[PDB]
RNA sequence: AGUAGUAACAAGAGGG
RNA sequence: UAUACCUCUGCU
């Protein structure tokens, strides 16, 4: 009706206290005088609620509570007071008055009320139908991360949202905005269509959806999975030493799943590389391999992710390659490289951005359809060469315009006159294909030789034997991957390398489980450190007296090939050359023993070593992108020996004690730290001034000097006489 | 489980 | 056998064992009676460090102001306050060349928050010193008090709703040599009852003209008082407030240096603890990629002494010009309001001091503005010297401030003079045998250098150390120390090759909150979760820290299970709803019901975990919207509470709302003073705006804009409702007619 | 500012600047450090607001729960099963209090005890009990004016805290706060039931947990502080005028599982018209013993112990006789202290997650749960005190209970003093771990440090004994390593 | 007396 | 001046 308001009012301005506000003060001064009050916020909240709880009337209320709930209940417990609060028209209320609502107070209707916490219950939905897996034991490495912590955000922006909610539970009180994306009029007319009557505060509903639609994030520390339903739960999933395999209620998004497939199949390519027969390991590991309790083969059969070690997973079950689609008509099949996916934003000659995902690398596509056909080389923003073929000349100047777009290269893109206005590939092609004027006299020319079969075509339409569009000319896949991984096409001709394989070390938005003795027992690089590191230490006195008798057997171990995938393909072998070299000096060099440096360096082994003689400081590991440096001398952030826990520490976790004999173990000579060189003490000046490990070469058979070794240290060096094996 | 001590 | 747990650390690294040494299960100090003493060795103090200054008395207030800047350089490592400002400049240079676009994106930023900044906004956030009452009020009593004794004066501009023309009342109202004041104060009438006559307290209102000097040192007045609850201390200390004036000024200032910070990799602030970890932990990786396999790194866990007192607003002048150069000037000048405020600050004294005289057995109060001229024979001889130094600064009841700052006034740009100096440590500025970066977040910071030898360490050290005295910044030799990269502490955050657990920080915030039962079970459940992810609390403790929680929050609700044995106020009406309850699992614990809570749902809200299995009737009255008990706030104000770890920041938590969602009573101490009218003035505001809301109802969710006025926007909904119900719905001919009189009968009543 | 351009300005000015400015590396050696100075004095008393190893209990066998029933009734029936009062006799004075009320109060409240017909007991504000309760010792509250000419009108004293000594109790109170009891002190509220695995293995950790800190004696402390002073704030806020008695109880389940009410003692609560939150209450606790206070009679400085009855106690083959003090003395507690006294179960999360990550960190490194061989083997242990045979080493479980009683403490004995000092000697630990760690560690004003961890070793027993417990582990550092250049950092 | 600790509480204000 | 009462307040 709107009567009772209205006579309120009057009721109101009536009183000349209350006339003389509603006059003077606007509504922008509203806003000052609703938030005008005596009371302070409370500093100790706790105390005061103990201090209070113990009174009769704590809690205030409605003055309409006298009407609705009787003064005194069945046992002669006073229920409320008529005692006003202080800058209220409330009134002080005993706890027994909450009791006495709750078993015999109004009943109201809220079956709808999951719908108006819709946020709340879906928690307790994908918990209800999770599934829990076991409990694995192990050091859990949590990298500090941004992430979202609303899962099922319907991602819009705040004012967006706003836009949302006011059109939804104030409709009559909306501004000059609309609702602009199609994104905004779905969940508009579903909320609306899911909330209609519901009786609820309008206040608790515009909460409810605010914190429901806008994404939100957090830095948090996280062993695993990225996803949203994830973080969700990372109190139940991870905890110091232990994963509780865990898989929320509900599916897993493509997105997320095409992320975590691409990581899963780089992990299980390098893994594989460094193994005697790369081919079945990749296959062993793909037939164990889940991510997110589904089968990797499974995955791979139905998944139409184009990726170089996707692809060669792919090829070794002899499942087809996504290695075409179409655009503009046309259906392109890459013959040959590979697309790396960059999406950045340019500006056109009319001065606009656009959110593109722009293409890198050489490629090279056979492209057909439309009566023509036309062999594509590109390269990044770069058509390197197109012979195009056709019925008309119609027909092969449609393709060359859909070719020139599909390019992206810099000349069409500042050749773009006025808004463009019709996803953004397309609305560059339907500009151009119906204006492509100056398109072609920005494109530019170039002169050719005349070869017979292929001629060229000018911006304005002719024929030309010499001249041509820049890039243009005019003329009229079983798969096989062998041994060692390499993808090849029916003539012998390489389409995928593994050693081409992108380096990216990104984290898993879905768990995976590889399932594979050849594999540690978790996902990623610092797992690899630690398992490898704590594996030598847990069989020390096996590996001891392998070290001494049978050294090859023990570099071979397969336990090394993991740590492997760490070091960078072109050091490995001359590490392995520097790491055997320098054990065998401690071999040679009697009385000398060190075994926390062989334990350090032994992984360094697992290589067939070169024979170069250089110098090393430090071996380079590569871990979650960045590069780490293994120190040769002494203690860094990979390798830690702490002397006051007895401890080795890689990247900050216990790895294992050592035994106590080797707390008490030393010498005056260090052999394994310089290739052909010894260690014999502190500086001294008597041998000489300091030099670098480079400038070392200069010094003759049995000759002492010193050097700037590592960490600040000055050091005593002479050039043993013979070398080792 | 009993907690026991040397006392 | 002695028991002795620090031998504990002869096995146990001290970082992997640190929560044995703090002892935070115990009450933290407090003050008792007045800060006033702390106030002036603070007022003291902070002269000492600045005292071979230039003394310069003021032409407006008359106030003995202290400039320390660009005098002599220090020759001891007391803490010295003579920055350089040229000094300073060339490091805030620095930082614009290391961080090309960041001044102007970080102004532009600025630019258009103050453009689209309004009044309400200052609505917000702590309490603010009243220059009305002489005290401390809640930031919005304090905002519409200014507002309204700006209103009777001749200052309206802020009509506009905007708060940059707020700010210009602000200004404009130093000219104004006969600022009025409305005072009250009590009255003792008497009338008659019944038949005898009784005496009556009773209170009215008294206007009182301000001198110009009057009313520029109140707006130029910070309040003072004790910090109490303050760990890891044994004596306390002062704190201050700003008031109503400055403010507006400082949000903006505060604003800039903020969009600054958040792009500052060498800043802690304002980001979030977890966050703080990953950007210590980027600058030691940073550090030893660019460093070669023969340097040396080590890292000063590091604190500033004495840093709000040696900071200077005339540094800070400095800083805001620099940082904005090549700006418009009227946003130059208007951030510049804040620093120069700050360089004429007065600080009032506080409650002042209690006497006590044995042999007669009495008491006595005297305020801090009787310092001034009362006798000195009551004090002893520590307080009797300082109100003797005193003396020399004091200006009408409060002691003039101009050098230093004090704690709880300025936030962020402090932060960026230090991040300054972080930043002068680059390779490629230095050029020397040692190089630093590190992070900074107020007094606090972590300094790694880099080196070829330990000698270039130390010289790496000293010029740090003496390049941070040139700006004023005073490195504790007490409390700094240093040691090869690889253990630090930074905020009570320990690294050990790797953050390590302090999970006895967040022992406090295992409690009953004391905000309702509702968020109270929300809150608690919440403070488990986040720890088992944050602070490695383990799942055994974890389910420990439920069933204690429940424990208490039991007894302190007095709502303990419905089947117990128990004797409280509450156990007979719960006996009553359990026994009357068919599936008692559905029952909240405040109902009497069972604890749910297990580790793998402690994020999800009781109401909701328990839906599926409460009796209809029960849910149907728990969740009534119609219930009488929950106050219906703002969106913006739903499912907040307040905690203190930083200042005093909100928590928000995730609840359904209840007939548990609930408030307790008002302090009602106001009712024996003066300030009694404020709780009439409370419920007629309120009535004035629960009725726009009926007219208005997303006025709770959005603020709205209008110039025009509150009856009036109201009396154009009134028709147009009418109007639309009537034309094409549900609303009959004659109720049409009975609105529209209605609202020009209104109207005729102006 | 506007035109300014660096050329030089720092790089001039740290020319010009004195070279007396300047932070030099003292390098860090804890062989060559000495050990922290504790202040001499009168020796420390005791202060806790009721009493720890020295308390005795009257018990009745009671099914209810551990907290049910009426007080004042189960108070009743405690006193009931003792018999073999005597006429009350000053034994030991409180020098600066009159005796007489102390006794008085005691036959007062004995009487009224027995008069008592309700719930609850307030009793008349007798001479002796005002006394005893600070009834009318606020100075009267004037105008300036009124009083300005007052010779001996002075500011109140605000001198700081007379120093005490370490006295040998606190040290001892520490090793019982540490022991095994026959009582489970802690009954724990409901879960929900176990879903995930994990949970299960909590359960099972938690059930370790739950009997070594519930039969511990620092849990005990926990359930008489927690009774104590939430007792004391309800009947604060509910009876402001009145002098209100609290029954000192706490009821516990046997390790044979008989449900048991203890009385330990009375309080008698003053006026507690409390607005602030330091305002105090005063209180008297009246507190059984069989404590002789004359064998250690600086412990008990602030009471006046009488000698109230005779006990025959019951050993293995012969009845002995004992007689039975009562503790009795005037104290004080204040809104924020007795919240967090109603707080201390707390203290046992201290400990359990500090026990729990040793058992996770290990579990780690052994790839499997080390819940179950840290509780029940020996191999695993930790140095956690000092006979003359050297440095004892504890189970997990020992070091539990020794934590317990070290947050337990902390709460008992909470000070500006051991904030102080918790905080400063941190930084000394840390640098001693640096030098521990081979991490060449340096201090830039070594001397302030000490002083400022000095400084807050006023007057507690228990910063006093945290104090010496620093200097016995440093000591005990120092012997591991000895002399060289490469000493032994490992501990044995 | 006792709490306490760099200054307070040990009721304050009013019916004057 | 004392002794009874009565009223408000317990973070303001
Ligand atoms: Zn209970």
């Amino acid at each position: 009706s709107g009567m009772e308001r209205i006579k309120e009012l009057m009721e109101m301005v009536k009183n000349s206290r209350m006339r003389e506000i509603l006059t003077t003060t606007s509504v922008d001064h509203m806003a000052v005088i609703k938030k005008y009050t005596s009371g302070r916020q409370e500093k100790n909240p706790a105390l005061r609620m103990k201090w209070m709880m113990a009174m009769k009337y704590p809690i205030s209320a409605s003055s309409r509570i006298r009407e609705m709930i009787p003064e005194k209940d069945e046992d002669g417990n006073t229920l409320w007071t008529n005692t006003k609060d202080a800058g209220s028209n409330r009134v002080l209320v005993s706890p027994n008055a909450v009791t006495w609502w709750n078993r015999a107070g109004p009943v109201s209707d809220v079956v709808h009320y999951p719908r108006v916490y819709k946020m709340y219950f879906d928690r307790l939905e994908r918990l209800t139908h999770g599934t829990f897996g076991p409990v694995k034991f192990y050091n859990q490495v949590k990298v500090r991360k941004r992430v979202d912590i609303n899962p099922g955000h319907k991602d819009l922006t705040s004012r967006e949202a706003q836009e949302v909610i006011m059109e939804v539970v104030f409709p009559n009180e909306v501004g000059a905005r609309t609702l602009s994306s199609d994104a905004q009029l779905t969940i508009t007319k579903e909320k609306k269509e899911e909330l209609k009557n519901c009786k609820i505060s309008p206040i608790m509903v515009a909460y409810m959806l605010e914190r429901e639609l806008v994404r939100r994030t957090r830095f948090l520390p996280i062993a695993g999975a990225t996803s949203s339903t994830y973080v969700e739960v990372l109190h139940l999933t991870q905890g110091t030493c232990w994963e509780q395999q865990y898989t929320p209620g509900g599916e897993a998004e493509n997105d997320d799943l095409d992320q975590t497939l691409i990581i899963a199949s780089r992990n299980i390519v390098r893994r594989s590389i460094v193994a005697i027969d790369p081919l079945a390991s990749l296959l062993s590991m793909c037939h164990t391999t889940s991510i997110s309790s589904e089968p990797l083969v499974e995955i791979l059969r139905s998944n139409p992710t184009d990726e170089q070690a996707v692809n060669i997973c792919k090829a070794a079950l002899g499942i087809r390659i996504n290695n075409s689609f179409s655009f503009g008509g046309y259906n392109f099949k890459r013959v040959k490289g590979s697309s790396q996916r960059t999406e950045k934003a340019v500006l056109t000659g009319n001065l606009q951005t656009l959110t593109m995902t722009i293409f890198e690398g050489y490629e090279e596509f056979n492209v057909s359809g439309k009566r023509a056909s036309a062999v594509l080389k590109k390269g990044a923003q770069r058509l390197i060469q197109a012979i195009i073929g056709g019925r008309t000349l119609e027909d092969i100047l449609n393709l060359m315009i859909t070719l020139m777009v599909f390019s992206q290269e810099e000349k069409m893109l500042k050749a773009v006159r006025g808004d463009l206005n019709f996803n953004p590939m397309y609305q560059l092609l339907r500009h151009f294909q119906k204006d492509s004027s100056t398109l072609l006299k920005n494109w530019g020319t170039e002169e050719i030789d005349p070869i017979m079969g292929i001629a060229g075509i000018m911006p304005d339409g002719t024929i030309n034997k010499t001249q041509t569009l820049m890039g243009v000319r005019l003329s009229q896949i079983r798969v096989n991957i062998d041994k060692y991984l390499r993808v090849r096409n029916e003539k012998g001709e390489l389409l995928i390398s593994p050693e081409e394989v992108s380096e990216a070390q990104g984290q898993e938005k879905l768990p995976i489980n590889y399932n594979s003795s050849l594999m540690w027992e978790v996902n990623g690089p610092e797992s690899i450190l630690t398992n490898t590191y704590h594996w030598i230490i847990k069989n020390w006195e096996l590996l001891k007296t392998q070290w001494m008798t049978d050294p090859t057997v023990l570099y071979n171990r397969i336990e090394f090939e993991p740590f492997q995938t760490l070091i960078p393909k072109g050091n490995r072998a001359i590490y392995s050359g520097f790491t055997r070299t320098l054990f065998q000096q401690m071999r040679d060099v009697e009385g000398t023993f060190d075994s926390i440096q062989i334990i350090k360096l032994l992984p360094f082994s697992a290589h067939p070593p070169s024979l170069g003689r250089t110098q090393f400081s430090s071996f380079t590991l590569n871990i979650r992108g960045a590069p780490l440096r293994l120190l040769i001398r002494g203690n860094s952030q990979v390798f830690n020996y702490n002397q006051m826990e007895n401890v080795i520490i890689v990247l900050g976790k216990s790895v294992g004690s050592p035994e106590r004999s080797i707390l008490t173990e030393s010498s005056s000579i260090e052999s394994a730290v310089l290739r052909g060189f010894l260690i014999l003490g502190k500086a001294n000046s008597k041998y000489g001034p300091v030099l670098t490990i480079g400038e070392l070469d200069k010094l003759g058979r049995g000759e002492k000097a010193n050097v700037l070794i590592g960490q600040g240290d000055t050091v005593l060096v002479m050039k043993r006489k013979r070398d080792s094996s | 489980y009993s907690p026991t001590s040397p006392s | 056998m002695d028991v002795n747990p620090m031998l504990i650390f002869l096995k146990v690294p001290v970082q992997n064992a640190i929560s044995t040494t703090f002892p935070y299960t115990g009450d933290p100090p407090y003050s008792h009676g007045t800060g006033t003493g702390y106030t002036m060795d603070t007022v003291i103090r902070t002269h000492d460090y600045s005292s071979r200054g230039i003394w310069k008395t003021n032409s407006e207030t008359g106030a003995q102001q202290l400039n320390p800047i660009d005098g002599p350089l220090p020759e001891d490592n007391e803490p010295s306050g003579y920055a350089q400002t040229d000094c300073v400049l060339e490091l805030i240079e620095g930082l614009d060349r290391s961080h090309p676009g960041l001044f102007e994106t970080a102004c532009q930023e600025t630019i258009d928050a103050i453009q689209q900044t309004r009044v309400d906004k200052l609505t917000q956030g702590r309490q603010t010193y009243d220059w009305t009452l002489n005290r401390n009020q809640p930031a919005a009593t304090a905002l519409a008090n200014t507002i309204e004794v700006f209103r009777k004066n001749g200052y309206k501009l802020n009509e506009s709703g905007r708060l940059i023309d707020f700010l210009k009342d602000v200004l404009l109202s130093f000219e104004n040599d006969s600022m009025e004041v409305t005072t009250h104060f009590q009255k003792k009438k008497r009338i008659r009852d019944n038949k005898k006559m009784i005496t009556q307290r009773t209170i009215g209102k008294k206007r009182v003209k301000l001198t110009k000097k009057n009313y520029l040192i109140r707006a130029l007045t910070l309040n003072t008082m004790t910090k109490d609850a303050e760990r890891g201390k044994l004596k306390r200390r002062a704190i201050a407030t700003p008031g109503m004036q400055i403010r507006g000024f400082v949000y903006f200032v505060e604003l800039l240096a903020r969009n600054i910070c958040e792009r500052l990799e060498q800043s802690g602030l304002p980001v979030g603890g977890n966050e703080k970890k990953a950007k210590l932990a980027n600058v030691i990786k940073k550090m030893m990629a660019k460093s070669t396999d023969e340097e040396l790194s080590y890292t000063i866990t590091g604190d500033n002494t004495k840093w709000n007192e040696n900071q200077n607003p005339r540094i800070f002048l400095a800083m805001v010009l620099r940082i904005t150069a090549g700006q418009p000037e009227w946003f130059r000048d208007l951030l510049a309001v804040a620093p120069i405020m700050f360089s004429n600050k007065v600080a009032r004294l506080g409650r002042g001091y209690m006497f006590e005289s044995k042999s007669m057995h009495l008491r006595t109060q005297i305020s801090a503005e009787n310092l001034s001229d009362i006798n000195l024979r009551y004090f002893n001889e520590d307080t009797k010297k300082k109100i003797e130094k005193i003396r020399h600064l004091m200006v009408e009841g409060t002691a003039s401030l101009s050098p230093g700052m004090m704690m709880g006034m300025f936030n962020m740009l402090s932060t960026v003079l230090g991040v300054s100096v972080l930043n002068l440590g680059q390779r490629e500025i230095l050029k020397r045998t040692y190089w630093w970066d590190g992070l900074q977040s107020s007094d606090d910071f972590a300094l790694i250098i880099n080196g070829h030898f330990k000698e270039d360490i130390q010289q790496g050290v000293n010029h740090f150390y003496r390049t941070c005295k040139l700006v004023g910044i005073n490195m504790s030799q007490k409390k700094s120390y240093i040691n090869k990269t690889g253990t630090f502490e930074f905020t009570s955050f320990f690294y050990r090759y790797g953050f390590v657990a302090n999970f006895s920080m967040e022992l406090p915030s295992f409690g009953v909150a004391g905000n309702n039962e509702s968020a109270d079970m929300s809150i608690g459940t919440t403070v488990i979760k986040t720890n088992m992810i944050n602070n490695d609390l383990g799942p055994a403790t974890a389910q420990m820290a439920i069933q204690l929680f429940i424990k208490d929050y039991r007894y302190t609700y007095r709502c303990h299970r419905g089947d117990t044995n128990l004797e409280t106020r509450r156990t007979k009406s719960i006996k009553r709803l359990w026994t009357e309850t068919i599936s008692k699992a559905g029952l909240l614990v405040a109902d009497g019901g069972p604890n749910p809570y297990n580790l793998r749902n402690l994020h999800i809200p009781e109401v909701c975990l328990k839906w599926s299995l409460m009796d209809p009737d029960y849910r149907g009255r728990l969740c009534n919207p119609n219930n009488p008990f929950v106050h219906h706030m703002e969106v913006e104000s739903t499912n907040l509470a307040v905690v203190m770890p930083g200042p005093a920041k909100s928590l928000e938590y995730d609840a359904v709302a209840t007939t548990h969602s609930w408030t307790p009573k008002r302090n009602r101490s106001i009712l024996n003073t003066n300030q009694r009218g404020i709780l009439e003035d409370e419920r007629i505001y309120q009535k004035c705006c629960q009725v726009f809301e009926k007219f208005f109802p997303s006025s709770t969710y959005r603020r709205p804009i209008g110039m025009a006025s509150m009856l009036d926007a109201m009396l154009s909904r009134a028709r147009i409702d009418a109007r639309i119900d009537l034309e094409s719905g549900r609303i009959s001919s004659q109720d049409f007619s009975e609105i529209t009189n209605t609202c020009k009968a209104i109207e005729a009543l102006k | 500012v506007s035109s300014f351009k660096a050329n030089g300005n720092i790089e001039a000015k740290l020319g010009a600047m004195s070279e007396k400015v300047n932070a030099q590396i003292e390098s860090f050696d804890p062989r060559t450090i000495r050990e922290l100075e504790l202040p001499e004095g009168k020796f420390c008393t005791q202060r806790s607001k009721f009493l720890l190893m020295d308390a005795m209990k009257l018990s009745v066998l009671n099914p209810a729960h551990e907290g049910e029933g009426i007080p004042m009734k189960d108070a009743k029936a405690c006193l009931d099963t003792f018999w073999g009062w005597k006429k009350a006799t000053i034994i030991k004075k409180h020098e600066k209090g009159v005796n007489t009320n102390y006794l008085m109060i005691w036959e007062q409240l004995l009487e009224s005890i027995k008069e008592m017909e309700g719930k609850f007991l307030n009793l008349k504000k007798t001479n002796h009990l005002k006394w005893g309760l600070g009834e009318g010792q606020a100075p009267e509250k004037m105008d300036f004016e009124d009083c300005k000419e007052v010779p001996d009108l002075f500011q109140y004293k605000s001198e700081p805290p007379e120093k005490r000594k370490l006295a040998s109790w606190i040290q001892s109170e520490f090793n019982k706060a540490s022991e095994l009891t026959n009582s489970n002190w802690i009954e724990f509220d409901e879960l929900g039931n176990d879903v995930a695995p994990i949970e299960h293995i909590a359960s099972r950790r938690r059930n370790f947990f739950t009997a070594e800190v519930s039969q511990c004696r620092a849990s005990e402390y926990i359930m008489k502080a927690v009774y104590i002073n939430t007792a004391l704030l309800n009947s604060s806020c509910t009876a402001m005028e009145e002098y209100q008695v609290i029954p000192i109880i706490t009821k516990c389940r046997d390790t044979s599982g008989q449900r048991r009410t203890n009385l330990y003692g009375f309080i008698i609560k003053g006026r507690s018209h409390l607005r602030n939150d330091t305002d105090v209450v005063n209180f008297i606790s009246l507190e059984f013993s069989l404590t002789d206070p004359r064998n250690e009679i600086h412990k008990w400085e602030k009471y006046c112990v009488l000698e109230i009855g005779d006990m025959e106690i019951r050993t293995s083959i012969s009845t002995i006789m004992k007689p039975v003090y009562l503790y009795v003395r005037t104290n004080g507690t204040s809104k924020i202290k007795m919240k967090w006294g109603m707080e201390m179960r707390r203290c046992l999360l201290q400990s359990l997650q500090q026990v729990e990550s040793m058992i996770e960190a290990e579990s780690a490194v052994k790839e499997k749960d080390m819940t179950e061989p840290f509780f029940r083997n020996r191999e695993n242990d930790w140095p956690i005190g000092e006979s003359p045979q050297g440095i004892e080493k504890g189970t997990i479980g020992k070091v539990c209970r020794v934590l317990l009683a070290k947050s337990v403490f902390n709460s008992i004995y909470a000070s500006a003093q051991l904030e102080g000092f918790s905080a400063e000697s941190r930084k000394l630990l840390l640098l001693i771990q640096a030098f521990r760690d081979n991490l060449d560690p340096g201090t830039f004003d070594l001397k302030g440090l000490y002083e400022a961890i000095e400084e807050c070793i006023i007057n507690d027993p228990w910063v006093l004994l945290n104090a010496s417990w620093f200097n016995s582990f440093l000591k005990a550092v120092q012997l591991s390593m000895g002399s060289g250049s490469g000493e032994n950092l490992y501990f044995q």
